[PDB]
């Protein structure tokens, strides 16, 4: 397994989240950020690739958020800049296998974080 | 005169109502497929791939009661266009990696029909087959490369193979067929086996080719360079003990030569994870070459860092090293060559 | 009765009006397709291409009510060309690089129809599949190579894959003799994978490979160790022999590079430092320092306490270098063995 | 009756009299073919062959009146062998050298019909596409490989290409893993190309690849630097050791020569000096001049108080001039290519 | 135009146009020579392989002819037919004589174009990758020039049945893309195209010919061979400045440099076919070997004379120290002047 | 005049009722197949593969009375698809390893009918054929190896092969050029071969190749000779310079072993010694004895006139005996 742990949440502007990983991370090259609120489906936010640096985002966070990583510390970061009121959710951190399907679908992600709450 | 038209109506009468999806005697009896092989070419053997190439006329014969006829001629050969319209067994080679069924001016296939309904069906194949090899005795080893073939779909209860004439004379090797430059084909064996797999019980026809490797190539390629290298280390003992720069050059350069030979030899072979008989020669020759350098550094230290008493070391090395190496070289061939 | 005429007409009715364009139970619930594999061999595993070659017997089981028949006790086995006249699921391998179905004699396919309509479709396939490898522990690593099985066109609303027999669905992995690797474990997984076009069924077969260190001990580590030891021979040679200790030094330094040039050929052009690369640069440091040792000794001697200092440094280097390389050698292995 | 029979007779009605020889709305306005790609991987990038191998899921999406059907709310997923019975665009890759549609089990094609007649056609593809590389910056370079998509037979008067979803039309760029290269970005373009036979639509997919210097640091630069430093051991050895000073020097020069010629065997024989070649020639001068350093001091020491004074002064200067000048050359090299 | 009915009457035209059509026969079989107009667009030229003496060229190969069976009357004048019509219609069997191995690109439907005009004229095009044999002379290896031919013509139909002509004339019928100079070590000076007849066992045939002129780019071999050779010669000559009592030092200069020239002579083994004669680069390497080898014989005799008759023999060092740079200097002037003007 | 319709119905009448499954004159005397070959070029002759690649135009003639027509004066050339609708012989090349018919634009086949019924069937074929090589004299060897043309299915009582025009049947061999070889002779033969399934007709096309020694002189022999002469410099350096006498001697030994591997790694692993092996081994002996000579003089000196006497004889004995060795070498392999 690949344990995922989250940090940096809480009520707020700008904010930053960190997600750390351990174990067999080589088998899970892509990390994704997801968010949810009660009574709503789980949304996609963005993703980052170990050793590749390429990133993708949801249109609702284009140019507002940015995902970065530290490949030696094995931590993924989401620079949650330029907040808006509609961003209230628990931002789960998740990992994706090499040959799984699309990025935008939570069903493709195997290992999931604790979902730190943020309020704005 | 009417042969060219009478057989047209005879043969067209055989192929209507005929179903090629059904094996002969689908319900009542097992289909006996006579078979035999003529090896036109054998080799090369790619030990680095653990595979060998064989080129054969692969021949099969059986009876199809639906194709029996009566006419003015007992047997007739027919164009390969017909072979697609009749039932032919789905024989495949179990251990074949890659194969070519030859087209050149036509598909290289032969079909002849006897008036009894017996069919003889032949084709020319080039088969690249896996041959697992044990290489603990690499330069002077031997192998038994198999060729296993049988029906893919039809189990033992439906089709059974048998060598055309039973004995070993059912597999024949062309006299000029030896493409082997590195091996002798010292013999062959043929057998039959039942197997049980996931999809049912099947029949295998087995042919084993026994190979003995040529020792001549490796003797001049590796052994002489190694033996000469060892002697080049021992010749330094007749130089005066005070010529440090020269004595050091022999030892260091000679060891380096052994390093390339050690690397070069195992650059071949299929990268197996253990020491072959070749390594047990090169490795020890390295010990003699390496210890010959340590011999100089020892005598050099006891005269330039500390002489009539210890100069005996150089004299003894002129005898002990050649004798011990000779004894090792003798016992080495005695154990592997008499294997 | 089972007369061939009765069987022919029975088969004809099954295919009469049959539509290959429509899946079984079209519009209804999904078709359950049961996979089953028998591994024939893993021909090679290559880091330079990040792939491995796999040969296997691949079978599929599903029920098509259009092919049900009565009055025939047999499980009909038909000529494999019936496959072109029937619906067969569009299974394919995601991570394959190039693949082919064996075609010797006739394409290695099998179809067997059971009275209740169950179809067994099997074919022998050789696939070269991608396997990305973590070379950060190259001689001492473990690798996960997988074969991904999926339906190209039909989503989960139409087809459901499953391993027929559960964990017994794959056989023959007991019998794979890889020279450089060993199959520590394998496991079977089933899941649904979602794209924009829909959710597709997936099966995957995974192998966990642990390497054999034998080849690299024989060819890379022992040569590196022995050359490193040979460099220490300089300390025993007298300091006055400038041409000897330089020749012994320069030769060893360039032998270490000669080892790197060979390692430059065996692996892909990776950016990061591998375990073997770290060891070679570790040896290079000792071999490089073994020549800087003489340079300062020669400088100190020729640039009467200076004579004593030159001798003293030889005494220090005679003890420190062997001790430190042993300490370095010990720490290196414990890291990659314990971790 | 029965939905299985109803679908069968419906599909036959679509195909009965269907002319595969004519494009949709033949004679009328051009048919728009929207397409999108999901990239599986880039197998390799080769400088010696000036090409790269790309594996992808390639899809096309167009409208055909003749395939419309009613009474069935489903999107019919037909067997891939129906592709032999339908008109499909003559799309091709202009810069492709060698490619194939994957054929294991059954040829990897997909057809999905919809009630209004719009057709989705998919393929799984491996293509070795030509990519010319500006190796003047090698190995400190970045490259722009592309895939050139075009219709062979139909001009802009008959076919129009467009990316479905615009910039969102290409996915899978996130899952391209290469040892040497990391994708800085990818870009989508659409154009009309004019030949003598007419104007044809074009779609272009471009990848900007930046190389990873890690491999060359360990394999090329580190050896050359270490061997160049090894040349400076000569300045510290006593000047009376002609055999040692020369042997150290010439062997170092020999090693640099083999390094220079060796690397070009692994990459195309392009006729110009690359960035690494400039470095290796730069290192050669230092090791070569470090040998002439002993050539002159020997000449001064023996053949020409100049025997005692100048011989010592020149050697002492070299112990600071050579290390300093090499660093000066090294500093300029990296500032030129990496910082600019 | 007439869109609703156009797609219906046209399929009525086509099936009424090629039912009763026989593709086993030439158009105008018994009455005329079938005149085929050909044209080529070189999408890319190269690479060129000297060791197999062959080169690769990628082209849109275009053909046009009039078939009287296929004249029609309808709502539009030119028809962009699908490429599966090519199997139904008679097309010329033009084949490339030099081709060792060629690909008719066959990806995502065949890369073939087929159009039919009102007056029965066909325009037939396809994308080809051709690996053509280019016999080449290598006496001037690093400084040579070649003219690689491309020949094509009918296979089955002799001169009296099918003839070929360049569609727009010779010099406006082969077009090379600006990006088509896909060559590493060659530069394409130009190309000339012509026509020929040949006679064989099966009768006369008409051949179209296209020759491409190639000049090799000398840059690669200079840094790869000449500099190592020139530097090695200079490296050997450094030994003359060392004192002659340093016997071990003088020796390794000659031995090491002779070693370097030996491997450099071998190193060309990978860049050439196994030709039976010496090229221009071999002459340069051989002369460089001569200077390096004679730089060691220089030490042997001065060593022999000083040890045997111990001096004025130091004049040998002076003369060789000045003569060797001069003679090697004049050799370069003669060598390059000989070939760079050639 | 506008006979296109007439020729069409004539061709239709020929193919209507025609059977691919029965050979011409089935049941009657064997059909005689005449053959021609036009050699296009011969590509790499490979020792490592024991084969050679050949490209050619291969033509076959026979008479099939079912295809006779009278109302047309033309030799009727037909599209190459027609070849799939006629009976053509099953001629195959027994010793081929890999071959294919060219298909640059359309498959390269010729079908041409004649009024009397004779059929001309042509192909352009690239074939890689096994050519076992006797390297007992390499590089100074002559190699004979052939192309074996045979009928796969029909025995000598069903088909007869024959060369059309005898020894004029094959053309183009006088044009081809190879870098390593030159054509000395080629022969055309016809004979029957007996197998368990019957006797079959065969035609054999043979080429005898002589290798061009010009390459190996530059690449192998001259470097070997120069290295050997390089060793003789040791006898002129003073016998007190152990550091120099050795570094020269051992380096020549190093080179001689170095070049041996570079050659044998690009050549099949035959067990016996080639001609160059008989030479490079001889040169190594001289190189090795030159180095061993110095170990001998040291023992004599460090144990002097005797030391000098051994050195001064070595200056002339080694060049003399090497010349004698070099003389007998070429005398055997070349002049006898
Ligand atoms: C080589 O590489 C592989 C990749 O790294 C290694 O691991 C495998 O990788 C695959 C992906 O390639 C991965 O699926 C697989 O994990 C098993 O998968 C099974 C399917 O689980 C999926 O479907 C379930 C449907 O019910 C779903 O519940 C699963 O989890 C999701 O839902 C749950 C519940 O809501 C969530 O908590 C979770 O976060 C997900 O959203 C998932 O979608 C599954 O059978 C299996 O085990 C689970 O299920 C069992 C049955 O219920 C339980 O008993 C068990 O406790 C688990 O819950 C795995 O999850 C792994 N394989 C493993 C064993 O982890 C390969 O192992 C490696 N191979 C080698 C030889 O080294
Ligand atoms: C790798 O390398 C390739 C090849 O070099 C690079 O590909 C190039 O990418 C750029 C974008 O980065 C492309 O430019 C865009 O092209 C399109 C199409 O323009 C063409 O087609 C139009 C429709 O027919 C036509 O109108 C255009 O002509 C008009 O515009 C030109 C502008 O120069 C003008 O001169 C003419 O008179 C016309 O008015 C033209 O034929 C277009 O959508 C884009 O326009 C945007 O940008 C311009 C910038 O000025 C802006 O004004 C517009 O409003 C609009 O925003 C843009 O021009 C270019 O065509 C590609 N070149 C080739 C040869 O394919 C690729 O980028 C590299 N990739 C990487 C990753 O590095
Ligand atoms: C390369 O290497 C290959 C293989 O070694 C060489 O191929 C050989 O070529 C020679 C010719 O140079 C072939 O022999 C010739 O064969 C014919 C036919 O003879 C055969 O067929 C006859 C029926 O047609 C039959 O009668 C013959 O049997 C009689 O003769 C033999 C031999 O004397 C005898 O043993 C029998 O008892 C019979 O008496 C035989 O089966 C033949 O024409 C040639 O000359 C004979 O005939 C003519 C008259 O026609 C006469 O003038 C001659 O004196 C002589 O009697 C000759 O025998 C040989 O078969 C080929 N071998 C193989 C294996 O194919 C090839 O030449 C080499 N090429 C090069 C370029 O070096
Ligand atoms: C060979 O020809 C046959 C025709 O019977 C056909 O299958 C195909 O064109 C070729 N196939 C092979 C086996 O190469």
């Amino acid at each position: 397994q690949v344990q995922l742990v989250e940090s940096g949440g809480g009520l707020v502007g700008s904010l930053r989240l960190s997600c750390a990983a351990s174990g067999h991370t080589f088998n899970y090259p892509i990390m994704g950020w997801f968010r949810q609120a009660p009574g709503k489906e789980r949304e996609f936010v963005g993703a980052i690739s170990w050793s590749g640096g390429s990133t993708s985002y949801a249109d609702s966070v284009k140019d507002r958020f940015t995902i970065s990583r530290d490949n030696a510390k094995n931590t993924v970061y989401l620079e949650m800049n330029n907040l808006k009121p509609e961003d209230t959710a628990v931002y789960y951190c998740a990992a994706k296998g090499r040959y799984s399907g699309g990025l935008y679908y939570p069903t493709n992600y195997d290992y999931w974080g604790q979902g730190t709450q943020v309020t704005v | 005169n009417d042969n060219i038209t009478i057989f047209t109506r005879i043969l067209d009468g055989l192929l209507d109502g005929y179903d090629n999806r059904l094996r002969p005697g689908l319900g009542e009896r097992i289909t006996q497929v006579r078979t035999d092989i003529y090896v036109t070419s054998f080799g090369p053997v790619s030990d680095t791939e653990m595979e060998y190439t064989i080129d054969v006329f692969f021949r099969q014969s059986w009876k199809d009661e639906r194709l029996r006829f009566k006419g003015p001629m007992q047997r007739l050969p027919l164009n390969n266009l017909l072979a697609s319209k009749i039932w032919t067994p789905d024989t495949f080679f179990h251990n074949g990696k890659k194969s070519i069924a030859h087209n050149m001016t036509t598909p290289n296939k032969l079909l002849r029909l006897e008036d009894d309904g017996t069919l003889l069906y032949t084709m020319r194949l080039t088969i690249s087959a896996e041959c697992p090899m044990q290489l603990e005795d690499f330069p002077m080893d031997a192998h038994a490369c198999p060729l296993k073939f049988g029906s893919y779909a039809y189990p033992n209860s439906e089709v059974v193979y048998v060598w055309t004439n039973g004995s070993t004379k059912s597999v024949v090797v062309a006299e000029d067929g030896s493409r082997l430059n590195q091996y002798h084909l010292m013999g062959q064996t043929v057998g039959t086996e039942n197997i049980s797999t996931s999809t049912g019980e099947y029949t295998i026809m087995t042919a084993h080719f026994h190979l003995k490797r040529k020792i001549g190539y490796f003797v001049i390629q590796t052994y002489l360079p190694c033996i000469m290298t060892v002697i080049l280390s021992q010749v330094s003992f007749w130089l005066n003990r005070e010529s440090v720069p020269a004595r050091t050059v022999f030892g260091v350069t000679t060891v380096l030569t052994m390093t390339t030979l050690s690397i070069s030899a195992r650059n071949s072979l299929p990268k197996v994870a253990y020491a072959t008989a070749m390594d047990w020669f090169i490795a020890v020759c390295y010990a003699f070459v390496f210890s010959a350098l340590i011999e100089f550094a020892t005598v050099n230290y006891f005269t330039k860092s500390q002489a009539a008493s210890i100069s005996k070391i150089d004299k003894m090395s002129r005898i002990v090293f050649p004798v011990l190496f000779g004894t090792f070289n003798l016992v080495y061939w005695a154990t592997y060559l008499n294997r | 009765p089972g007369n061939m005429s009765f069987v022919k007409e029975t088969v004809d009715k099954l295919l009469k009006g049959y539509d290959i364009r429509l899946r079984p139970d079209f519009g209804g619930p999904p078709v359950c397709v049961g996979m089953n594999i028998d591994i024939a061999s893993i021909d090679m595993v290559s880091e330079v291409n990040m792939d491995y070659t796999l040969t296997m017997y691949f079978q599929q089981y599903w029920r098509d009510k259009r092919l049900a028949y009565s009055g025939i006790p047999l499980n009909l086995t038909l000529d494999n060309r019936v496959a072109d006249q029937l619906w067969v699921p569009d299974t394919y391998f995601l991570n394959d690089k190039k693949s082919f179905v064996h075609g010797v004699t006739v394409k290695n396919r099998m179809i067997r129809l059971h009275p209740d309509g169950t179809v067994l479709y099997g074919l022998r396939i050789t696939t070269t599949a991608a396997c990305m490898m973590d070379l950060r522990r190259y001689p001492l690593d473990e690798q996960n190579c997988t074969l991904e099985i999926e339906s190209y066109g039909y989503t989960t609303d139409d087809i459901e894959f499953y391993w027929r027999g559960g964990d017994k669905a794959v056989t023959g992995v007991e019998r794979i003799e890889l020279p450089q690797f060993s199959i520590v474990e394998h496991r079977l997984v089933s899941r649904n994978v979602v794209f924009a076009t829909g959710a597709y069924p997936r099966l995957s077969l995974s192998f966990r490979l642990k390497r054999n260190i034998g080849y690299f001990i024989l060819q890379t580590y022992m040569p590196s160790i022995l050359i490193t030891i040979l460099s220490w021979v300089s300390f025993w040679i007298n300091y006055d022999a400038s041409a000897a200790r330089v020749a012994l030094g320069i030769t060893t330094v360039l032998t270490m590079t000669t080892i790197n040039t060979h390692l430059r050929e065996t692996l892909p052009k990776i950016p990061y430092v591998k375990a073997i690369d770290m060891y070679l640069m570790g040896c290079f440091v000792f071999v490089f320092l073994a020549l800087l040792e003489y340079a300062f000794v020669n400088y100190i001697f020729f640039s009467e306490l200076y004579k004593g200092r030159a001798a003293a440094i030889d005494r220090w280097s005679r003890i420190v270098f062997p001790f430190t390389f042993s300490l370095f050698n010990l720490v290196y292995w414990l890291y990659y063995v314990n971790s």
